[PDB]
RNA sequence: GGAGCCUCGGUUGGCCUCGGAUAGCCGGUCCCCCGCGGGGUCCGGUGCGGAGUGCCCUUCGUCCUGGGAAACGGGGCGCGGC
RNA sequence: CCCCGGAGCCCCGCGGACGCUACGCCGCGACGAGUAGGAGGGCCGCUGCGGUGAGCCUUGAAGCCUAGGGCGCGGGCCCGGG
RNA sequence: CCGCGGCGGUGCGCCGCGACCGGCUCCGGGACGGCUGGGAAGGCCCGGCGGGGAAGGUGGCUCGGCCGAGUGUUACAGCCCCCCCGGCAGCAGCACUCGCCGAAUCCCGGGGCCGAGGGAGCGAGACCCGUCGCCGCGCUCUCCCCCCUCCCGGCGCGCCGG
């Protein structure tokens, strides 16, 4: 199971040839010289009296429908977006400082941690310092502060993924009607796992954001536009 | 005269025009040659088999 | 059937004449040699100006 | 704790002299006067934000008063550092020379 | 939130022209000592000008006929109403932004006022060329207070001499105050000039 | 101090010389005249204006404790007089 | 080198739509100002007759009215309530 | 009933993202050709040959402290300029953007916008489905080796064995 013999020049060209690749892969010396009724298929079981019965796995149904609908047309590219590539603004780097501009966290400055599975960043804004957990962001609702500190060496946990980081609560049937049902259940409680993570990230984070003078207190402060400052002159 | 710009075109223009804007008259029907089967069907009795020829 | 330009669209370009393919692989190639020759010259440039 | 918004005037609809085509409002960015200070602005998410008498919804809040209008900033529009937008419905021309807030938040940046 | 313009040194319709784009962006707009505004051509020129304005009247009943106004702040507001849509609602409200004043009364002779120098004489104009004072302009067609709008300008003029040589007076302490201060403000004076002012 | 219809716009402030433009701004007067200032001369600084609206002022998380530099500043819709 | 009542199927000539009111259904192109005037189609509309709806109707017909719900490019139409 | 397994149509209402394609409008990079086989330029300097403005000059006068500044004359070169012979690699339509025309002599990457409009499965013991053309490749049914090293295994973070 080799790996492609003929490496990327540009996206759908390859650097070789077709006459390089017959010489690469060597098909010379390659060449391969190569000149129901009864029996039923797929069903069967055991039983008693009679004898044996022949079940039949996947039975024919017990309900059509009066109409429905026919098929498609095959549509060639349309991933789902699990299988998607994932982008990222160059100017956000691990351990670069962003401002999150959109949700209740909002125009508080914070770290860059990494990018997760699904193309989304993960972020801390030290707890301690911002009061920002280890939480999801997005690209798009982030501006890149031209601000780094060196995160190079901090083992974030592995186990901390897309998948950790992901709402949980609410199935179908209960009580229902009256005036009760989950518009209790009232809290999402932080859990332990979580403080435990938090608590790990941030320390090896919080020794080095501070060696930067004056950083804290930055990180601390809250980003807003004021009077005669405007977004496309200013530099971040 | 008055009523039209012209003059010399250029390889370029000839490729340009005929890949983005390259319609076959076909059975008297506007068709967008898609594929040298359209092509080939029309005009393969001169020798004339792709786009290629065409622009040639 | 749908018009995919051939001129963005690299396949469709290649499916009305495959020559095409050739045709741009090198012109990568040859603008990168060059490329690098240029570096090559501006190199040898500044080491004649050090000299 | 502050204001993340750009400000910025509702000029009035695209329009030749004497055709206004309601469906693209003009949009005067704050600080901004040359169609060349105005890529920033480009594809920015922004709102016509005004109250009214009965009582709405709200994103993560109670009911209140105020209701927007969503939209987005396209093109820029002329030399002198105007910009097209575009809104989820039309602007209401009641809006003209009011405050829309051009926010910072489908950013390239 | 609210531009005054010192209408001293500029041109008639072209402020007229920027304030009334102001006007219509919303922008609440106040222009001051209107009759210090002047107007380009020879003095003569734009008297003949007016008093052919005023010959213009609606011969079965003057009454109703183009009123014409003789303060300079109303012949400026005269001339941005000129420049609005202003049979509409939108125009009238426009104008209604828009705050004109003979001379520089009491809100306003206490804050800095602007000038467009779109509009400014010194600018706009050849040195050669000629020009009218819109005073008086004004006064020549009927203005009744020129002096008295005169009168209460020199009162301000010194009573603003007095504010500068008070604000001169704080500007030459806060000198000396850094120069007293100067080894314990070092390092703070310092990062103020590596991100560029102070220079 | 409490509720409760309605009408909306807003989303830091700027508390000011006069004016000139083939010129101005600031100092300081050793020296002179006028009513701490005003006017003068002389000299010293700036002048694509940093005593700059290309500007200035203001900060934008809350608290805790326990050091340093800075330190008598702030408040009580604190209270009376000029 | 064998038979589809079974090759398992991108083609299948052994039988053939979910589709086929063949006045139906489907696909490709192109095009679309209009008086006078002409022609086509109107499951547009009015009144009466032969047929036909085992139609509807005092458990409420026709008409009338309706800030009720819809359909149709439109002529118009259908429902709710009175 | 729990599986939200597989397929099919859906979302109560308001939202957002993502990647793919179409049509646009911009941005940034680079690589080439042709010319009066570009013109000017730069850099190194050498040997000559003249001509001009006008000079470290001189001179009348003037203005300042022999020196500096301002006019005036004859004009060589000790400020330059220009022509002519002869010769060097650094040029390159040159980021020292002084003046073009272009691209089988042309490619790469990026951003904003609008749009998705179609539906080659209605079998009774064996798919509720792929896919046509094009790209190549990539892989394998051929052996080799090298490297890095993610999972796992072993040995001492280092080394060895998907
Ligand atoms: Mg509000
Ligand atoms: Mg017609
Ligand atoms: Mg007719």
């Amino acid at each position: 199971p080799h790996c492609s013999r003929n490496p990327v020049l540009v996206r759908g060209i390859g650097r070789y040839s077709r006459s390089a690749m017959y010489s690469r892969k060597a098909l010379y010396k390659r060449k391969y010289a190569a000149p129901v009724l009864a029996t039923v298929t797929k069903p069967v079981g055991g039983d008693k009296n009679g004898g044996t019965r022949v079940v039949k796995l996947r039975k024919m149904p017990r309900y059509y429908p009066t109409e429905d609908v026919p098929r498609k047309l095959l549509s060639h590219g349309r991933k789902p977006f699990s299988q998607h590539v994932r982008k990222l603004r160059a100017s956000i780097t691990p351990g670069t400082i962003l401002i999150i501009l959109t949700g209740r966290h909002r125009g508080k400055r914070v770290v860059f941690l990494k990018q997760l599975s699904s193309g989304l960043l993960l972020v801390t804004g030290p707890l301690s310092l911002n009061r920002v957990p280890l939480r999801r962001t997005h690209q798009k609702f982030v501006i890149a502060t031209s601000t780094k500190i060196d995160i190079s060496g901090v083992k974030i946990p592995k186990h901390l993924t897309d998948a950790y980081f992901k709402k949980k609560q609410l199935r179908k049937p209960r009580h229902q009607e009256g005036e009760i049902f989950d518009t209790e259940k009232e809290k999402y409680e932080i859990t332990e796992q979580r403080k435990v993570d938090q608590k790990a990230v941030d320390s090896q984070i919080l020794p080095k954001i501070k060696a930067v003078p004056q950083l804290q207190g930055y990180l601390r402060s809250v980003f807003a536009l004021t009077n005669g400052v405007y977004p496309h002159k200013l530099v971040f | 005269e008055p009523y039209i710009a012209w003059g010399y075109p250029n390889l370029k223009s000839v490729n340009e025009l005929i890949y983005k804007r390259g319609y076959g008259k076909i059975n008297k029907k506007r068709i967008a040659l898609t594929d040298n089967a359209l092509i080939a069907r029309s005009l393969g009795k001169y020798g004339i088999i792709c786009m290629e020829d065409l622009i040639h | 059937v749908l018009k995919k330009n051939p001129l963005k669209n690299l396949r469709i370009m290649l499916k009305l004449n495959p020559y095409a393919k050739t045709m741009r692989r090198n012109t990568i190639l040859r603008q990168a040699r060059n490329h690098k020759l240029r570096v090559e010259r501006a190199a040898a440039a500044l080491a004649a100006k050090k000299s | 704790s502050g204001r993340l918004w750009c400000k910025a005037i509702f000029a009035g609809y695209k329009r030749g002299l004497r055709n206004q085509r309601e469906h693209t409002a003009l949009l005067k960015i704050e600080g901004v006067y040359a169609r060349d200070e105005t890529e920033f602005y480009l594809g920015k998410r922004c709102a016509y934000v005004y109250k009214a008498k009965n009582n709405t919804v709200t994103p993560g809040g109670k009911p209140n008063k105020t209701r927007v209008i969503w939209g987005k900033v396209t093109r820029a529009h002329g030399n002198s550092g105007m910009v097209r937008a575009k809104f989820r419905s039309n602007l209401p021309a009641k809006a003209i020379g009011h405050r829309i807030r051009v926010m910072l938040y489908p950013s390239r940046i | 939130q609210v531009l005054v313009l010192d209408g001293r040194g500029h041109l008639l319709g072209r402020l007229a022209a920027i304030v009334a784009k102001q006007v219509l962006l919303g922008r609440k707009v106040v222009v001051v000592r209107c009759e210090g505004i002047n107007i380009s051509g020879n003095f003569y020129r734009n008297k003949l000008k007016y008093l052919a304005f005023l010959r213009k009247r609606m011969n079965t009943n003057p009454s109703r006929g183009p009123y014409h106004f003789r303060a300079p702040s109303r012949i400026f507001w005269r001339t941005v109403r000129g420049m609005l849509p202003h049979k509409t609602k939108r125009g009238q409200a426009a104008l209604d932004r828009l705050k004109v004043f003979d001379g520089i009364p009491p809100p306003y002779d206490k804050k800095k006022r602007m000038v467009v120098p779109a509009a400014l004489k010194v600018v706009r104009l050849k040195p050669t060329r000629k020009f009218a004072y819109l005073g008086r302009l004004a006064h020549e067609v009927g203005w009744k207070y020129q002096a008295v709008t005169a009168t209460l300008e020199e009162k301000r003029k010194e009573k603003a001499k007095i504010h500068y040589r008070k604000k001169k007076q704080l500007m030459r302490l806060r000198k000396q105050a850094e120069k007293n201060v100067e080894k314990k403000i070092d390092r703070f004076t310092e990062v103020l000039k590596t991100h560029g002012f102070l220079v």
